[PDB]
RNA sequence: GUAGCGGCGAGCGAAACGGGAAGAGCCCAAACCAACAAGCUUGUUGGGGUUGUAGGACUCCGAUAUGGUAGUCUGUUAGUAUAGUUGAAGGAUUUGGAAAAUUCCGCUAAAGAGGGUGAAAGCCCCGUAGACGAAAUGCUGACAACACCUAGGAGGAUCCUGAGUACGGCGGAACACGAGAAAUUCCGUCGGAAUCCGCGGGGACCAUCCCGCAAGGCUAAAUACUCCCUAGUGACCGAUAGUGAACCAGUACCGUGAGGGAAAGGUGAAAAGCACCCCGGAAGGGGAGUGAAAUAGAUCCUGAAACCGUGUGCCUACAACAAGUCAAAGCUCGUUAAUGAGUGAUGGCGUGCCUUUUGUAGAAUGAACCGGCGAGUUACGAUUGCAUGCGAGGUUAAGUCGAAGAGACGGAGCCGCAGCGAAAGCGAGUCUGAAUAGGGCGAAUGAGUAUGUAGUCGUAGACCCGAAACCAUGUGAUCUA
RNA sequence: UAUCCGGGAGUCAGACUGCGAGUGAUAAGAUCCGUAGUCGAAAGGGAAACAGCCCAGACCACCAGCUAAGGUCCCAAAAUA
RNA sequence: GGUGUAGUGGUAGGAGAGCGUUCUAAGGGCGUUGAAGGUCGAUCGUGAGGACGGCUGGAGCGCUUAGAAGUGAGAAUGCCG
RNA sequence: UGAAAUUUUAGUACCUGUGAAGAUGCAGGUUACCCGCGACAGGACGGAAAGACCCCAUGGAGCUUUACUGUAGUUUGAUAU
């Protein structure tokens, strides 16, 4: 499609296009849903565990005589029943982390940009350049593009002024044309990329 | 990921006592004999919601026996006469009208006296 | 899709049937499992085959045959496979694996005469059936022995 | 782990292009003077896994 | 989970090719030469040589270089570890005991990670981003120095090239391979070679061919593990949990001993921990104070239930009661305002819950009561349903880059598209058969695959608890013989 | 409704009643079959009480009506018909 | 959404759909003008259960959508108090 | 001064009958004012001990032998020293 280019002083240039392929598809939503899922899993650490019956401390002995006592019959005062006794199945460490089909992959990327852009929340700058990091001059730039959302800004590989005024701003997220994701885009209310970093992500899709 | 017990035990537990209180001694106290006590009371006041309607009937049958009796006839008499007479108030109406008005208690008594000649 | 609205796609993803978590379930106390029994115990149930003694299957039907320590099996290709080329197009092994219609050749391609050859074609593979021979010759074609 | 196969079975059957079994039969090793002639000829031929035995011990063959 | 092994049972179970991580090759023995000592060889030292398209000695030549190291408490230099320095920006108003909270204006950001501060702080504090710092001692990397390896060609007349060795018999064992047709490898015992026209292997064995050169040694990286140290992380626990141990825990305690093995966290923002007075011997209380709060008073946050007690609205001393339910007068009271609430004379009906059973009120089992804890889980495979992507195609695995992420590359490999046969093999057919016959299995008559999810199954303790027992180390003759 | 194909089971201790047999003694609430019902897994009404007998299958509310088995002098609804 | 017809006892067990608990993500909120928790009430839904007020309490917690489970106790001569 | 076993909740009668066939709790009838104290032991198939008797489990253990298969020791031969 095409999308208006604005310079970096907020004054509106004239609009670039799209590739079709990756900016204009129908978005899957069910693809789009898989992949967030995914992503949200992959980042578990899953370092978690508990210690059964054979792991506790002790438990060896059988506590008191099969019968006779009158008492319960009892194999080791560390089974699970037992205050302190260990844990019956309960957390174990592993992965959560699994890998869909690399077309689904890049169909659920091409689906979140082509939203991003049917909605309009795709804002496409000439370019982002400080001759020295400041998150003031760079929060003004976002007041002249009018974005006072969520924002994704996704620079161009290395913007390192541009990505340092930035960060810290609580609204924005910075990622590289590079190391975009399904995630970073859809938590993103909108998305300002510049033409460079624009360019490098359709050749990279 | 653990989930301790937390008050969902207390307030089902709860629930139930509430339901048992009135109870004897531990069967309004104690959980385990309330609910015991309270599943009972589910059982027996399904039953009577069914013996309700029996024992009301039968209480209108005998009052319409007696005022039927005073009246000159028997119950079963007095039925079958309203029932050729074409009325049919029922044995809670009829009921009503023995105890209250038996001045239009002996005019029902009276038709079906005549029906039944007839 | 906004991460507050996410939605899998329907019949996508049921919930874990949980059993021994009370009587209205219907998976309560037993689990399932019934009344007793030895299929009732925890690691409960006899190996796979098992006919509680009765002779199995497998121990009443007689061992037959050999594996072949030589035997060679090839890959094999179709007349109607090979519709998907050109007129004068010369059919190889390496074409075929590009083309991945063949993605691993066994000891070597076959062409079969299943379908109903359309071009003339030079094709080249280890074996050919005779019906196959004719058809890829009948059709303006040749055939060599790789 | 991976599940095994019964090496047995393996031996004993053949998987057929529509996903039956082929078997032996029984009776086809000795004692053929006890069989008649046509019990001989019909038990040289081979049969199918019927559908109960084959329920029973398809897990046991599902990577043969 | 294939080839195989296996009372051919239960089960056990490869390797090579292919794709990757990492990469590195080197020394002797022998022949021969020199020296030395003994007693012509025979030992010490030195040189010489290190192999399979055979090499080496030895004889001729021509070279006295060229490259290298897996060496050094050898220095120089840089970095780094072990302390640290610096490090932006807020005041008011409302509530409050207290402001970080509310409201109005601001300011900072290479710092909006986090922690603390009288409640929830970007701007109060410690910090963070960022910048900078080492006398001393380690460590790493370079540079140097030293040290040590490093020769080409042509000839074979002769010489050398690992002996009680290889190998064989017998008996065991390891090879996925359980003696089996059994290679290959190893141990014990006995016998016992060849040596370049030589020797070993290519799964009994022979021949041919091919590949290699045992009986000598060393060798970094990729790999396994974490008692410890530093810095961090968690859809991990939050005081019956989590280490047995958040607390003076392997303590108390138990045992002769090995050994077994606990319980036990929380005043308040700040002790401001109740001066003084009164009852009492004290304890403990009541005032009076501190405090926002003392029913936060140290047995101290919250303060449930069992259990105990005080006060009383209703009922109860002619009644046979699984204790309730239905019907109900009277009395008392006034709600989430509802055709209300408490109690209840009297009347009807009515043998608990669970387990296990043909059948239990059961005189069959379990529970004294209350609270807490306490049982189908995960990993890897199989299969079916549902869902999504692609579709006669589907798909990557390890591995590299990357934030412990996504993603990218990686097509080796796997499934599917062709079957039939024990197999040679043939192929929309194939097998059986003498058969162009019949019949079996297939094709005509096509959907698969990757992933998610759920059901079930297999290997694992596999839903949880429970034996008498078995085996292998140890501690016990302070009782007793 | 039946087939067929597939996923998931549980069941393999049954009881009594009526009918047809065996065993028993033409005994057993006995035992073993065949057959139908019920219980099992079914509450409600009747049979005093009484799983298996007779009537009959509870999704609920009603202080409405009609009936089944069984009953109508009192307990106790209905005929001292 | 309406009408009509039919159906709605149930153990083993199969299928379906839900309630509630803790935590994660996002969104949108609530809290010293009193959160969670405790207690009381005559409240709401077909059920698990959900609110709303009073008191107590003194600092964290709901709600919507999706996700993951140490996710529900009344019984084990269960363990601990 | 101060326990214990036991304990589903109990406002805890008798007879006959019924019933899983031996009832304080069910049916019919009979008896019985409420609460105790000192005594007795008929019942609560009373408490205590998951019966040792009996049967079962493809349970365990100790023991025996002309059970099976092994084996320490003893002995005989070959071979090496
Ligand atoms: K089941
Ligand atoms: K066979
Ligand atoms: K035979
Ligand atoms: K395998
Ligand atoms: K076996
Ligand atoms: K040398
Ligand atoms: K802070
Ligand atoms: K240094
Ligand atoms: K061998
Ligand atoms: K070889
Ligand atoms: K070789
Ligand atoms: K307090
Ligand atoms: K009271
Ligand atoms: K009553
Ligand atoms: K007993
Ligand atoms: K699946
Ligand atoms: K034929
Ligand atoms: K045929
Ligand atoms: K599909
Ligand atoms: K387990
Ligand atoms: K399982
Ligand atoms: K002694
Ligand atoms: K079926
Ligand atoms: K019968
Ligand atoms: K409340
Ligand atoms: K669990
Ligand atoms: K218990
Ligand atoms: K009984
Ligand atoms: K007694
Ligand atoms: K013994
Ligand atoms: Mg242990
Ligand atoms: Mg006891
Ligand atoms: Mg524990
Ligand atoms: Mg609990
Ligand atoms: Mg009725
Ligand atoms: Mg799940
Ligand atoms: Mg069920
Ligand atoms: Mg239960
Ligand atoms: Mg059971
Ligand atoms: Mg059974
Ligand atoms: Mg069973
Ligand atoms: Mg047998
Ligand atoms: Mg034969
Ligand atoms: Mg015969
Ligand atoms: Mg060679
Ligand atoms: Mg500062
Ligand atoms: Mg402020
Ligand atoms: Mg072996
Ligand atoms: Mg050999
Ligand atoms: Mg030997
Ligand atoms: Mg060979
Ligand atoms: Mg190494
Ligand atoms: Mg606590
Ligand atoms: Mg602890
Ligand atoms: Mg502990
Ligand atoms: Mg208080
Ligand atoms: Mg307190
Ligand atoms: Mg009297
Ligand atoms: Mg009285
Ligand atoms: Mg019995
Ligand atoms: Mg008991
Ligand atoms: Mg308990
Ligand atoms: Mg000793
Ligand atoms: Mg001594
Ligand atoms: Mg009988
Ligand atoms: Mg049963
Ligand atoms: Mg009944
Ligand atoms: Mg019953
Ligand atoms: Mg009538
Ligand atoms: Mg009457
Ligand atoms: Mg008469
Ligand atoms: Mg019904
Ligand atoms: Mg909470
Ligand atoms: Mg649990
Ligand atoms: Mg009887
Ligand atoms: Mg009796
Ligand atoms: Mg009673
Ligand atoms: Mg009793
Ligand atoms: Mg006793
Ligand atoms: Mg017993």
């Amino acid at each position: 499609p095409n999308v208006a280019l604005f310079k970096q002083d907020g004054t509106q240039n004239g609009e670039i296009t799209l590739n079709e392929e990756i900016f204009g598809i129908e978005p899957n939503e069910s693809v789009v849903y898989d992949a967030i899922i995914m992503q949200r899993a992959s980042l578990r650490q899953g370092t978690h565990a508990v210690k059964n019956r054979s792991a506790v401390r002790g438990g060896g002995r059988k506590p008191w005589r099969q019968k006779g006592t009158g008492r319960a019959r009892q194999g080791s005062i560390r089974s699970p029943q037992w205050r302190g006794g260990g844990v019956v199945f309960g957390p174990t460490p592993r992965s959560y982390s699994y890998k869909f089909p690399k077309k689904v992959r890049r169909l659920a990327m091409k689906s979140v940009l082509s939203d991003k852009v049917a909605e309009n929340n795709l804002v496409a700058v000439e370019g982002l350049s400080f001759d020295a990091p400041k998150t003031k001059e760079f929060k003004q730039v976002l007041a002249n593009l009018s974005i006072d959302t969520k924002v994704l800004v996704v620079l161009e590989n290395g913007n390192d002024f541009a990505a340092l005024s930035a960060r810290n701003l609580p609204n924005v997220s910075v990622v590289t044309s590079d190391n975009v994701s399904v995630l970073d885009v859809v938590s993103a209310n909108k998305v300002l990329a510049t033409q460079t970093a624009l360019t490098q992500i359709e050749e990279v899709l | 990921a653990r989930v301790k017990g937390g008050t969902v035990t207390r307030k089902r537990r709860k629930k139930v006592l509430k339901l048992a209180k009135g109870y004897y001694g531990s069967k309004h106290t104690l959980f385990k004999s309330a609910k015991e006590q309270v599943m009972n009371s589910y059982y027996y006041a399904f039953r009577d919601r069914r013996q309700k309607k029996r024992d009301f009937r039968k209480l209108w049958i005998a009052r319409i026996n007696a005022a039927a009796r005073m009246n000159g006839l028997s119950y079963s008499k007095l039925m079958h006469g309203l029932k050729l007479a074409e009325i049919d108030i029922n044995r809670k109406m009829l009921a009503d009208l023995a105890v209250n008005d038996a001045a239009a208690f002996t005019a029902l008594a009276e038709q079906a006296k005549d029906a039944l000649s007839k | 899709m906004k991460l507050h609205e996410l939605k899998p796609a329907e019949g996508s993803r049921q919930v874990r049937n949980r059993v021994g978590r009370g009587t209205s379930s219907g998976n309560g106390k037993t689990a399932g499992r019934g009344q007793k029994g030895q299929k009732a115990r925890s690691g409960g149930g006899v190996r796979l085959g098992f006919e509680g003694g009765q002779t199995p299957l497998f121990r009443r039907l007689p061992k037959r045959g050999f594996t072949n320590i030589n035997r060679k099996d090839y890959a094999v290709v179709n007349l109607d496979t090979l519709n998907r080329f050109e007129d004068g197009t010369e059919v190889t092994p390496v074409v075929l694996k590009e083309a991945g219609i063949v993605k691993n050749e066994k000891a070597g391609i076959k062409v079969l005469a299943d379908g109903e050859l359309t071009k003339k074609l030079t094709v080249k593979a280890a074996k050919f059936s005779k019906s196959a021979q004719e058809a890829i010759e009948a059709a303006g074609g040749s055939i060599e022995v790789i | 782990p991976k599940q095994k196969t019964h090496r047995g079975l393996a031996k004993r059957v053949k998987r057929t292009g529509g996903g039956g079994l082929k078997r032996g039969r029984a009776f086809t090793s000795h004692r053929f003077h006890g069989k008649t002639k046509k019990q001989r000829r019909q038990l040289r031929k081979a049969s199918m896994v019927a559908k109960g035995d084959y329920k029973r011990i398809r897990q046991q063959l599902a990577r043969m």
